[PDB]
């Protein structure tokens, strides 16, 4: 399985070639998304009793 | 082969050191300024009951009103949570279905399991009777998970260590995804339907691409089989649940884990993982016959959902985000909210 | 009925119809003994499935078999009535691997409750082997010479005492697994099996009923 092993190796090369980013900006984006749709999200804060159609 | 092993080892070392350089701090270390979410109080508003055996998998519909449940009795019932009334009770030739999926258009429902076939039952028919539109087949293992990109394509996990992108109209694997050394337990599609993640028994998760058919990125870290996998609502990050009793959040852009939801009290494998509408929370059903509502940015038990006596096999948040649902081996599917 | 809910009345009718069929299928489901066939590749489950293909079902009680690669799915289900583990005792060398497989099956904590209806299969060919001189168990399982035929282990008339010695050696090597793990929650019932045997089916039914009774004896604490 030398050929398949080399194909796996080149797949690892392709995975390594990607350009990564820093964790801080990713966490900032996650934080921004969390608070951007806070009002729309109906499970963080229970919606008005009449608003919820599951009553 | 030996030279291949050496170069693979050193290349993985470059990958790890690149991630370490990119890993300045953890998510909790950076977002400690955030206030705690609070007490997430949820109760069983409704209980879809009527199945005859373990409910393996469920998929909330795009309507967020109709939800499929696949059950080992050999059933796919489409339930209407707004009315508790069943709409279709699609029988199964194969009793062993471990994946059921609802198409975004709502016209078809997919089921699969030990039969090694992904059957696409048709919901909207002129006659009104559900029948097999297409029995996608060609795998040599059980289909653990399958989802719809659209009304004519479907990405299916399987037990032959190969994911596939089946075409409904024709029935051939347009693109095949190989590279896992074990059964691919779960997969999820990104909201843009261009990328999708998949976690396998090889203790590995991947970001398989549906266009170039290559593993864009490979995320690891789990110490056991990854039973569940999801996405952040933006699609830029995702969370995995392992038999290691751990849920780990991996970010696509950062190419490394962000936070590990785990605790000494919680020792049991995760069976299904899903987020909320805004992604603040993390809803994960565990083997402790319960569900744990964590905070995504803090890894704290914001709440516990209790009421299933057997294991919570399947979990799903509504497409809009109204309520979350848990289907257990108790042969019942509750609708938490 | 009053039929006053319009589209919702149609939905109510559909739900009631579906519940009716759910109960109708519950009638069948609550009475069916579901069984799985963990037969090895060389074990000879082909004979049993051929016999079942001949005609499964006994009287009015239903039975439903599944047959079958690593097992990530065997632990997913615990509602199986019992396990049918065909073993080809004719092949002595593969017999040890079958014994290890039975160890794995019997010691799986997920299937801890589940009893096993074990089949020593193709034992007539074992007789043909052992009557000849080529087949020597002393090479593979040397403890065969240390074995003695139990008068308690009732033999069959017109059978070679060495045939019985060998056969009982295989079976109690398998039953060391069951007796060692005397959990009580699950018991192993071995049965000699041979090809072109229509009787095999009824044995299962018999055995199946037995397990059910024990389960009741466990729910009511009598046992």
């Amino acid at each position: 399985s030398i050929a398949q092993a080399r194909k796996l190796v080149e797949q690892l090369k392709m995975e390594a070639n990607i350009d990564r980013i820093k964790v801080s900006k990713a966490a900032a984006d996650l934080m921004a998304y969390c608070e951007a749709h806070a009002k729309e999200d109906p499970l963080l804060t229970p919606v008005p009793a009449s608003e919820n159609p599951f009553r | 082969l030996d030279q291949l092993r050496q170069e693979a080892e050193q290349l993985k070392n470059q990958i790890r050191d690149a991630r370490k350089a990119c890993a300045d701090a953890t998510l909790s270390q950076i977002t400690n300024n955030i206030d705690p979410v609070g007490r997430i109080q949820m109760r069983t508003r409704r209980t879809l009951r009527g199945h005859l055996a373990k409910i393996y998998a469920m998929h909330w519909g795009t309507d967020s009103r109709l939800l499929v449940s696949a059950s080992q009795d050999g059933k796919l019932i489409i339930w209407d949570s707004y009315t508790t009334n069943k709409v279709h009770a699609i029988p199964l030739r194969s009793s062993w279905v471990m994946t059921c999926a609802y198409a975004p258009s709502g016209n078809y429902v997919a089921c699969g399991g030990l039969d090694n076939i992904c059957s696409i039952y048709n919901l909207k028919t002129r006659e009104g009777n559900v029948r097999v539109s297409r029995e996608l087949a060609g795998h040599t293992g059980y289909l653990s998970c399958c989802r719809f990109l659209d009304d004519n394509q479907i990405v299916t996990s399987s037990g032959d260590t190969t994911c596939a992108l089946w075409d409904i109209e024709t029935g051939q694997q347009t693109t095949t995804f190989t590279g896992h050394t074990g059964d691919v337990m779960s997969l999820s599609l990104a909201p843009d339907t261009r990328l999708f993640v998949s976690g396998a028994c090889d203790a590995s998760a991947k970001l398989w691409d549906v266009r170039e058919g290559m593993c864009r990125q490979t995320f690891t870290g789990h110490e056991s089989d990854i039973n569940a996998i999801c996405f952040f609502p933006n699609g830029n990050a995702f969370a995995t649940g392992s038999d290691d009793a751990t849920c780990r959040l991996f970010d696509l852009r950062a190419d490394q884990e962000l936070m590990t939801y785990s605790h000494d009290n919680i020792i049991c494998g995760i069976t299904s993982v899903s987020f909320s509408k805004s992604g603040r929370l993390l809803l994960a059903g565990y083997d402790d016959f319960n569900c744990n509502v964590w905070d995504a940015l803090k890894a704290d038990r914001a709440g516990v959902l209790a009421g299933h006596d057997n294991r919570v096999s399947c979990l799903g948040v509504t497409d809009d985000g109204m309520a979350v649902a848990t289907g257990s081996w108790d042969s019942f599917l509750k609708i938490w909210n | 009925g009053c039929t006053l809910s319009a589209e919702d009345k149609a939905a109510v009718e559909r739900s009631k119809m579906i519940e009716k069929q759910l109960q109708k299928d519950k009638q069948v489901y609550r009475a069916t003994h579901r069984l799985l066939l963990l037969g090895a590749d060389n074990s000879g489950k082909s004979t049993i499935v051929k016999q079942m293909r001949i005609l499964f079902q006994v009287d009015k009680v239903n039975f439903h078999m599944f047959d079958v690669e690593r097992r990530k799915w065997i632990q997913c289900f615990n509602d199986v009535t019992a396990i049918i583990f065909v073993v080809d005792s004719s092949d002595y060398n593969r017999l040890q691997e079958a014994l290890n497989d039975f160890k794995s099956i019997w010691n799986n904590r997920w299937l801890r409750t589940i009893s096993v209806i074990l089949f020593l299969n193709k034992q007539d060919l074992l007789a043909e082997k052992v009557l000849a001189g080529k087949s020597k168990i002393e090479d593979y399982f040397p403890e065969f010479a240390r074995y003695t035929t139990p008068e308690d282990a009732t033999p069959e008339p017109g059978e070679d005492p060495r045939v019985t010695r060998a056969k009982y050696f295989i079976r109690d090597e398998f039953l060391r697994i069951s007796t060692a793990s005397g959990d009580g929650r699950h018991y192993c019932y071995p049965h000699f099996t041979c090809a072109v045997d229509t009787e095999n089916a009824r044995r299962i039914f018999n055995d199946c009923r037995d397990i059910i009774q024990r389960m009741h004896l466990r729910q009511y604490e009598l046992l």
